[PDB]
């Protein structure tokens, strides 16, 4: 479709 | 002789230490089964940590830059497919530190 | 063309956005100001982001592959040269994030 995988702002850290 | 540490350096990706981020590198990219329409179109070369082990097994890697193109190609292939605000982006660069780590204290 | 996206990704790592963990690699690392009487010893072939820059305004690089072996190099001999906790090892993991990032998004 659009442009990942579907784990936009998932998970913890990354500033 | 130096394959000899890219050996250890894939083992080490490959362990228990790094499976909470290394999960999405652990088999070639699953385009169908997870609905990426776009990405054998943007990624001509897919990579990942299974196809690495089976190219080191078949001894198709002569040297250590080899292996490490391939490890990075691994890498630049999600951050290319990916936006950068997504968790795989950040799994990636954490393995990647490992890998440039100690791919760097290789002897020679 | 590709080369003019390599110039984008260039002014990208010299930006003040990134100032703080790029300072380190602007131009060719001054052992002698720094007190590093053995960094030539170890470390061969230096390498800075004003020497690629330099490559770049002067079309040394045939394309983009070779733009990023020098890039690499850099953050390489980082890597090599210091311990695997001090702070530059880290300020240079995280330029080599961006430019990693910026250079997958290059159209290819």
């Amino acid at each position: 479709s659009g442009r990942g995988k579907g784990g936009k702002g998932l998970g913890k850290g990354g500033a | 002789e130096q394959l000899k540490h890219c050996n250890g350096i894939l083992k080490e990706l490959l362990s228990k230490k790094h499976a909470a981020y290394a999960w999405p590198f652990y088999k070639p990219v699953d385009a169908s089964a997870l609905g990426l329409h776009d990405y054998h179109d943007i990624i001509k070369h897919p990579m990942d940590l299974s196809t690495v082990k089976r190219k080191m097994e078949n001894r198709d890697y002569r040297d250590a830059q080899e292996f490490a193109a391939d490890v990075r190609l691994m890498f630049s292939n999600c951050y290319k497919y990916n936006p950068p605000d997504h968790d795989v982006v950040a799994m990636a660069r954490k393995l990647q530190d490992v890998f440039e780590f100690r791919y760097a204290k290789m002897p020679d």
